[PDB]
């Protein structure tokens, strides 16, 4: 059979696997709900490495734009959901 | 996945310093990619830092194997904005001397493109005649091949007291130098095999892509500057030109060896006809004067003095002149700003828009077309690159 | 009737008259759409009005070739598809206008 | 006013959208460049450079300035791609024999005469 | 005023097919080559036997410069730095200053000849004819410093060579 | 005035003016100045938006008919607000004539690609793009023609030094060809040649 009946929380799950992974953010301070400028001092560059390191991820194109508004990781977990048609 | 490759820069059919990247399909040409450059040695900037007579020995350099052809069309820009008219002598001269460069330029392109084919003996038959003409060169200059004779005023000195027996001696056996060449490559179905119908270009394109010289005339396109915008005394010479039917690198070869005929033509009429008199412009704000004049006359020392520090004085204004080098419409636009030095100097050169067409003309050709087009368009990286 | 044009890519022309006439009436047709008081309209419609002319007043191809001044009757086909491509692109364009912009008082001026 | 006409962008988010999009487009690319040209460094040593490499023009302000540097890096993108550069060309932007040149005024005071 | 290259027609009875047919089969226009070549190797071959013999040169040949005297063995030169001013190249270095007994002499004559180009532009601007480029091209080195040439060094070629020099202007001065 | 001045022809002269006049009449809304040079050399001045149109024009034109461009290059002004002169020199075969048109730009406004009138302008209009750094719009494949893979800046431009900026040496260490800073053995000597005296009257310029 195909892939699993991927939930919302398995793309948390691994949204947070990869902001843990990047080196210019410390684990621990980081949460769902912090926005990547202003919680974790991000400029426009690394924003863009980190939906780069999305696409890679869960591999489907993030256009730039729909890009430019996935300030923090709660609302990645909300475009992904949107793509993929996941509601609970 | 095409494969991609290098021809050249050192590759035997490169011809110079070039980097063709082709796409391929087995061995059919997907795609030409002419990569120049690795001869650019930044020669119009340079241009601008010298003076006039500074200036010449570049266009020697520019294309290497019609160094006098280059020469001229230079110093008829020049003469143009300078406003000056050179000696009757002077243009029988040059005009003698570039139908003998037309020679060495025609060799060079037909035995260079014979030994990328595959026959390799006719080359060493004709550079004994190249070998020949420059000892011609040799003796009116003291150079082989970058001479520098012509001069913005005329040419720099007179012909040594036999030169014309001598250049009527070689001229008087070259036809069956050419004779034997079309015996050896005329007729033969290996040569009309890798020549006829290869690189076919039709006389609507040739005019668009920006081409001249024999890769209009082979399309059977009726143009040859010496006819329709004659310079020096070609309007009192008699020649033919040569015109193609198929468009093809056969048609090519057969237009060349025909210019060649044609130039011994030309040739033989200048022998018959070279007047005598003074060599440069009489006039010495322009042209040096003699050595005895500049050790006896105030005047002549005056004008020695100030031509060879400071040079001529042009006055402002651009020209683009042309002439019918032997690859092609060779041209300057020269741009003049009032001093004895160039403002701008940008230089036309027939194989910039030829290598830029060799994309267009190996549609549907293998590596083996590819490099006899190439041989066909008569390419020589000095006055490409620049 | 005659072979070889002798132009590569240029091929031969049977009935080259009816051709002619048809490709002018197309030229003058394009131009009527271009204001009167336009230079290119009325130099154009000159020119072509000449060689319509031209082209129903002389039968033989040869004669007309010469009374043509134009280089071998397919290259004066070539010619007047070029004029009424021409045409339309000046339609679109308008050419006629008056000076877009001014350049600046030393853009032209030599030396420096 | 000012009357200028653009190249690409009409404002300065257009510009930026271009901007991460090369930005985008070379970072994908240093993996497979430093595998096929066998450079020493590591993918990180060469995103760095890339940043590095962007930021150095992080100034600009005009419309059509950026659009030319990103009309310049895609030139250089095309270049790196299509291996018409050499290892020389990419080692160069690390200026590996190069003596770091010093900036503090004593050492400029005791080397020579340039500021 | 003009001709055509390739506007041939061939004839088309018998006698021409048959010709052509034997042309095809029997290879006769290979056979004309194979003469041509045959031909040429029973020629004498323009080969010279270097370096026992030489190519021929003439008087205006342009070669590695020198720098002459008056027959009094007083240098011809007077720094007046034209060859410097007229190098297209600036191979030429000169440093002047007055001599001892006042004359108006070089204390630095340099030519780099990795610079020059060896146009002859030089010696059609020396007053003087002071500066020369002689008959020699046979002086290749091992390393680039040795064709870095200062005064010593032209000097010295002067003297080596003034025997020719002298003799080659003679021959040719009347056209300069 | 026989022997060594330049003869004149009044006929061609003549010929070129009514042209350029034609020319500018056809086209109003392009053309800003026509010229004809001593020497029989017509020039005719355009505003760069009407780069398309008017040469579509000379190489359509039945009487016209310039279907050869001879080249195509661009000179460096400084003193200009308008940095860089495009000059396309074409050539009409049927008519046996040559015509100059020149346009003008600055460093940061892009001029319309000429490809689609006249193939042979791909590799001029990169050359003038390598040399001095003028884009050009709608190009097919615009990149450096002439400079190595790399080199920063315009060689062409007169701000641009003539040695450059870089040289080339192979080194050992890193076992490849490096790029370093020039440093010159001999430093190029400027010449001051420019004579204190008016060579030419008739280009004498107001006092201001
Ligand atoms: C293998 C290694 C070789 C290296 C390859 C060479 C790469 C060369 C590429 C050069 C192209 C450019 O410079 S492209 C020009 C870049 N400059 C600008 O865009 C000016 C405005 N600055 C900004 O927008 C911000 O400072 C910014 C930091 C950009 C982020 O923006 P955010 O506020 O939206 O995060
Ligand atoms: S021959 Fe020419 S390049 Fe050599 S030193 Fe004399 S002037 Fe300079
Ligand atoms: S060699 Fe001749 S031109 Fe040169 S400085 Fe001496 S005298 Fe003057």
């Amino acid at each position: 059979s195909d892939a699993p009946p991927l939930t919302l929380e398995a793309i948390k799950d691994r949204v947070l696997y990869v902001l843990k992974l990047y080196d210019k953010i410390d684990p621990e301070k980081l949460s769902v709900n912090s926005h990547f400028m202003k919680d974790l001092g991000l400029d426009s560059l690394d924003q863009v490495e980190i939906i780069m390191a999305m696409e890679d991820e869960f591999g489907f194109e993030i256009p730039d734009i729909d890009a430019e508004k996935l300030m923090c990781p709660q609302e990645i977990v909300d475009y992904i959901a949107d793509k993929k048609d996941v509601y609970e | 996945s095409n494969l991609t490759l290098n021809f050249g820069p050192q590759h035997p059919a490169a011809h110079g310093v070039l980097r063709l990247v082709m796409e391929l399909s087995g061995e059919m040409v997907r795609k030409c990619d002419p990569h120049i450059g690795l001869l650019h040695r930044g020669t119009e900037k340079l241009i601008e830092y010298k003076t006039y007579l500074q200036a010449l020995p570049y266009f020697d350099r520019l294309d290497y194997v019609s160094m006098m052809c280059n020469e001229q069309a230079y110093s008829l820009a020049v003469e143009k904005l300078l406003n000056i008219q050179p000696p009757p002598r002077a243009q029988w001269i040059r005009v003698l001397f570039g139908e003998i460069t037309r020679l060495l330029n025609h060799i060079m392109a037909v035995t260079t493109h014979a030994l990328d084919i595959g026959a390799m003996t006719p080359f060493f038959w004709m550079f004994e005649e190249r070998e020949k003409m420059f000892e011609f060169y040799e003796r009116v200059s003291g150079a082989r091949m970058h001479a520098a004779y012509i001069r913005p005023g005329g040419v720099h000195q007179d012909l040594p007291l036999g030169l014309l027996d001598d250049i009527y001696e070689f001229s008087k056996n070259f036809s069956f130098r050419i004779d034997e060449l079309e015996e050896m490559l005329t007729n033969n179905r290996i040569w009309r095999n890798r020549t006829v119908d290869i690189g076919v270009v039709t006389a609507e394109d040739a005019l668009n892509y920006g081409f001249s010289g024999v890769m209009l005339r082979g399309s059977g396109i009726q143009w040859d500057l010496r006819k329709t915008q004659p310079y020096d005394v070609y309007d009192q010479v008699e020649f033919d030109v040569p015109i193609g039917s198929r468009g093809d690198c056969y048609d090519r070869y057969l237009c060349r060896v025909e210019e060649m005929r044609q130039s011994l033509r030309i040739i033989s009429q200048c022998l018959n006809k070279m007047p005598p008199g003074e060599i440069k412009v009489d006039d010495a704000k322009v042209s040096p004067p003699k050595r005895a004049e500049m050790k006896t006359s105030m005047e002549s020392l005056i004008h020695h003095f100030k031509l060879y520090t400071e040079g001529y004085q042009v006055p402002p204004g651009a020209t683009y002149t042309a002439i019918e080098a032997p690859k092609g419409e060779f041209g300057v636009y020269l741009v003049s700003d009032g001093s004895s030095r160039p403002y701008r100097c940008k230089i036309k050169a027939p194989g910039f828009a030829h290598l830029a067409g060799l994309d267009k003309m190996s549609k549907g050709h293998m590596l083996a077309d590819v490099v006899a087009i190439i041989g066909t368009q008569d390419i020589v990286f000095g006055e490409v690159d620049r | 009737l005659k072979k070889t044009t002798g132009l590569v890519g240029l091929a031969v022309c049977e009935t080259p008259h009816e051709r002619l006439k048809i490709l002018y009436t197309k030229i003058l047709d394009v131009l009527g759409q271009i204001p009167k008081n336009a230079a290119y309209r009325k130099y154009t419609e000159q020119i072509t009005n000449e060689k319509l002319g031209m082209v129903k007043a002389e039968p033989d191809v040869k004669k007309l070739e010469e009374q043509l001044q134009g280089g071998q009757i397919e290259e004066v086909i070539l010619q007047a598809e070029n004029e009424l491509s021409l045409a339309r692109k000046m339609l679109r364009w308008k050419p006629w206008e008056p000076l877009v912009e001014e350049p600046p008082a030393n853009q032209w001026k030599w030396p420096i | 006013g000012t009357s200028v006409k653009p190249i690409f962008s009409r404002d300065m988010n257009e510009a930026k959208r271009r901007v991460r999009e090369l930005y985008r487009a070379w970072y994908r690319e240093v993996p497979n460049t430093v595998h096929l040209f066998q450079l020493d460094i590591s993918v990180k040593q060469g995103r760095d450079k890339v940043r590095e490499m962007f930021m150095k023009n992080a100034h600009v302000t005009d419309p059509r300035v950026v659009d030319l540097l990103v009309i310049k890096g895609k030139m250089e993108l095309e270049e790196t791609i299509n291996v018409w550069k050499q290892r020389t060309h990419i080692m160069r932007f690390f200026h590996e024999t190069e003596a770091p040149r010093p900036t503090d005024f004593l050492s400029k005071f005791y080397v020579g005469h340039d500021p | 005023t003009y001709k055509f290259v390739n506007m041939r027609e061939p004839s088309m009875d018998m006698k021409s097919v048959t010709d052509r047919a034997a042309q095809t089969l029997l290879w006769t226009e290979l056979v004309r080559g194979l003469g041509m070549t045959l031909s040429y190797l029973f020629r004498e071959p323009a080969t010279i036997n270097y370096p026992f013999e030489k190519g021929p040169l003439s008087p205006r040949f342009r070669g590695e410069h020198a720098l002459r005297r008056y027959p009094s063995g007083e240098e011809r030169c007077i720094a007046c730095k034209l060859c410097e001013a007229v190098c297209p190249a600036q191979a030429i270095t000169i440093e002047a200053e007055p001599r001892a007994d006042g004359s108006r002499r070089t204390t630095r004559y340099d030519i780099d000849m990795t610079k020059c180009i060896y146009c002859g532009f030089c010696q059609e601007a020396c007053p003087v004819d002071a500066i020369v480029e002689g008959p020699n091209f046979e002086f290749s080195t091992e390393t680039h410093e040795e064709l870095l040439y200062n005064k010593e060094k032209l000097l010295n070629n002067g003297d080596k060579w003034e025997a020719e020099i002298a003799a080659n202007i003679q021959a040719d001065y009347l056209y300069r | 005035t026989r022997p060594t001045i330049r003869p004149r022809n009044d006929v061609v002269h003549k010929q070129l003016s009514a042209f350029g006049q034609y020319v500018a009449e056809i086209l109003p809304k392009y053309v800003q100045q026509v010229q004809v040079s001593c020497f029989n050399e017509l020039e005719i001045f355009i505003h760069p938006d009407g780069v398309i149109p008017v040469l579509t024009f000379l190489r359509d034109h039945t009487n016209a008919q310039f279907k050869s461009l001879a080249d195509l290059t661009a000179v460096d002004v400084p003193t200009r607000q308008n940095r860089f002169e495009i000059v396309y020199n074409l050539l009409s075969l049927r008519f046996n004539s040559r015509i100059r048109v020149k346009t003008y730009t600055d460093e940061l406004t892009p001029i319309e690609s000429s490809v689609t009138v006249y193939k042979a302008a791909n590799w001029y209009e990169r050359e003038i793009w390598d040399m001095f750094g003028v884009f050009f719009a709608n190009h097919p494949d615009l990149r450096r023609i002439l400079t190595d893979y790399g080199f920063e800046g315009h060689p062409f431009r007169k701000d641009f030094p003539l040695s450059g900026y870089v040289e080339l040496r192979y080194d050992d260490e890193v076992k490849r060809v490096v790029a370093e800073p020039v440093e010159l053995a001999q430093e190029f000597r400027k010449f001051d040649l420019n004579s204190p005296w008016e060579a030419f009257p008739a280009y004498r310029q107001p006092p201001e």
